[PDB]
């Protein structure tokens, strides 16, 4: 790897917004972490319809 | 009560009977259509009460006469393609940059789709005013985004949530790439 | 010379209104 | 043999809840039942129940009028952190991660940064 | 009446709104009513301090 | 969600949301869209 | 209606703005469905509309996909495709055609419309900064 390729790559990283400092890969995990992100109630509805004379 | 198909003339205006997408109504469709795997020494089931005909997404509301009568009224909403652009040869000449964006139509309460934010800009480097050094730097800087066979640079932007923001980001990326390709560092001297 | 056409803007329900004016009333059917 | 709009006139001129209910009962004089399916679709579209066509998958969502520079360049919020220490490294990485998050608004990213600020300030 | 008992001064626009509501409904809740003497609207109209064109 | 993630950073037919028995019952009836048994 | 006909009809208001219209080189409409007959009928509908509105249309059938999964009891899902490439259509024509064909999208069929707009270079990039 020519050092010219090295600094041209880290310039590309600055332009496109990738991490300029190559922080290996184990500590690169938090980049991935931060890059990403009720049958109960329905039954008392059924009970309420029953009481009002509109179920079953 | 008797079905209203008995009252329909043979020269009726069918589009008025089914103005919009509506389910199969055997009392409204004046056809003796049958459907169903027949039983031994039997016939396919009749339309009245057939759930299988009710399960078909029928195109009764879209007949050729209906389609013509609709798209004749919809002509007022259209504009004309510029006649100067006769083929893709002039499209790639007068309008170098191609912006590809996608919309998705599913069925449900939510219209949102995460894949609708992606924007793809495509520009041929021959359309950009770069000298030898500039083109070399831009190609080496973009890397795989440039395909040598086609001379096309493809910048895909999806970082921002919306689509206008991604389009602006792609434009800004192209702008920087060009300007920083047209620049020589003190470092760049001794290649 | 590329003469880009002027954009035509129409109301939210213009297409549906056109399609509705495209079809007349049904004589053999009760109201919708 | 002359039309009713010609003749003698008075010649005396020359050229809240009340208003709300007045307008509401003006709405009634042209209140007829829907006459076909197209009118029903138009009525629901005006009420907003129906989607707009052609479908725009980002309809009704503007992300608080944010711009791309507010999403992609989030390093202005790291000024109060250490400028050259390991915390600078960790926060530069964190803002790089946030700037590549399309699911979050700018407000959520900045409050993440503020939580990191507060946590380090306590420590 | 509670605000009057508390000694709180009611703004003119508010009492105008009160008289609007009472007059339009004639002292009844939303669903003809014959005008009753000494009904609430008259009491409000008498109790207010400066009477403008809108109230009359 | 955010609070628990921050500290961590420093360091059956669930596909359709149905009971495995029920998915068979629904799919046999043709109820599920496009789930044809083969 | 043999006698009783509407005397005049309210044509919708379509105003010719001053802002220049968008231009689309291509517009690929990929429709996905569980049924081939529905896709064939929708293809006929869309093609007829495209011919009548003056839009240039070409249709093909991308390969079908199969999702097979076993709970022994084995189930299968079919996804069939039909791709309609419209070419050389402006912004308003494309918008109205899409509104029509998406409002008339049959049951169980989804759509993926890819639009390739033509644009010019920004004035910032015409010459280098000095």
């Amino acid at each position: 790897l020519s050092e010219y390729a090295f600094r041209m790559s880290r310039l590309s990283a600055r332009l496109f917004g990738e991490v300029t400092r190559p922080t290996n890969s184990k500590s690169m995990k938090v980049v991935k972490l931060f890059s990403e992100l009720n049958h109960h109630t329905y039954a008392e509805l059924m009970q309420t319809l029953r009481f009002l004379g509109l179920y079953r | 009560l008797p079905p209203r198909t008995e009252k329909m003339a043979v020269d009726q205006d069918w589009p008025s009977v089914y103005p919009v997408a509506a389910p199969f109504k055997p009392s409204a469709v004046p056809l003796p259509v049958r459907m169903g795997y027949p039983v031994k020494k039997g016939v396919p089931m009749a339309k009245e009460g057939n759930l299988e005909l009710l399960k078909i997404p029928n195109f009764l509301h879209l007949t050729p006469v209906a389609i013509k009568k609709h798209c004749e009224a919809l002509k007022d909403f259209c504009t004309e393609w510029p006649a100067a652009l006769d083929s893709d040869e002039k499209c790639e000449k007068h309008f170098p940059i191609e912006i590809d964006s996608t919309d998705y139509v599913s069925s449900g309460p939510s219209v949102r789709n995460p894949r609708a934010r992606v924007v793809v800009l495509r520009v041929k480097l021959s359309s950009l005013n770069l000298d030898d050094h500039a083109k070399k730097k831009l190609i080496k800087l973009v890397g795989e985004r440039y395909c040598k066979t086609t001379d096309v640079l493809t910048i895909k932007t999806d970082r921002c949530p919306l689509r206008r923001q991604n389009y602006d980001y792609a434009v800004y990326l192209l702008t920087v790439l060009y300007h920083e390709s047209w620049n020589t560092e003190e470092w760049e001297k001794s290649k | 010379e590329v003469v880009i056409p002027k954009k035509k803007t129409w109301d939210k329900v213009a297409v549906l209104q056109a399609l509705a004016s495209t079809v007349n009333r049904d004589t053999t059917a009760v109201p919708y | 043999r002359k039309n009713i709009f010609t003749g003698k006139r008075l010649n005396i001129f020359d050229m809240s809840l009340w208003d709300v209910e007045f307008a509401k009962q003006l709405a009634t004089v042209n209140e007829q039942p829907l006459q076909n399916g197209f009118e029903e679709l138009i009525q629901w579209t005006k009420e907003g129940k129906l989607w707009e066509f052609p479908i725009n998958n980002e309809a009704g969502f503007d992300d608080d009028g944010s711009e791309f520079h507010e999403h992609i360049f989030l390093e202005k919020h790291l000024e109060s952190f250490p400028k050259q220490g390991p915390i600078r490294h960790f926060m530069e990485l964190v803002t790089c991660g946030l700037s590549k998050n399309p699911y979050l608004s700018v407000k959520q990213k900045v409050e993440h940064i503020e939580w990191f600020r507060n946590y380090f300030n306590e420590k | 009446d509670q605000l009057l008992q508390a000694g709180t001064t009611v703004s003119l626009e508010t009492t105008n709104s009160l008289l609007d509501l009472l007059c339009y409904y004639g002292d009844q809740e939303p669903s003809g009513v014959t005008w009753r003497a000494k009904n609430n609207a008259e009491r409000i109209f008498s109790l207010m301090p400066e009477k403008n064109e809108h109230s009359y | 969600a955010d609070e628990r993630l921050r500290i961590n950073s420093l360091r059956v037919k669930r596909r359709w949301r149905l009971s495995r028995i029920v998915f068979r019952h629904l799919a046999d009836h043709g109820q599920l869209s496009g789930i044809q048994r083969a | 209606l043999h006698v009783d006909v509407p005397k005049d009809l309210t044509k919708p208001v379509v105003t010719i703005s001053d802002e220049p219209d968008i231009l689309y080189k291509r517009l690929s409409v990929l429709v996905k469905g569980h049924d081939k007959a529905v896709l064939d009928s929708y293809e006929y509908f869309a093609v007829l509309a495209a011919k009548e509105l003056g839009i240039s249309i070409k249709v093909h059938e991308p390969p079908r996909k199969i999702e097979r999964f076993t709970l022994r009891v084995q189930y299968e899902m079919r996804t069939l495709y039909r791709c309609l490439e419209l070419e050389h259509l402006t912004g308003s024509t494309a918008d109205v055609y899409l509104e029509y064909i998406q409002r008339n999208l049959p049951e169980g069929v989804a759509m993926e419309v890819t639009k390739t707009q033509l644009e010019q270079l920004p004035e910032h990039i015409k010459e280098p900064i000095w």
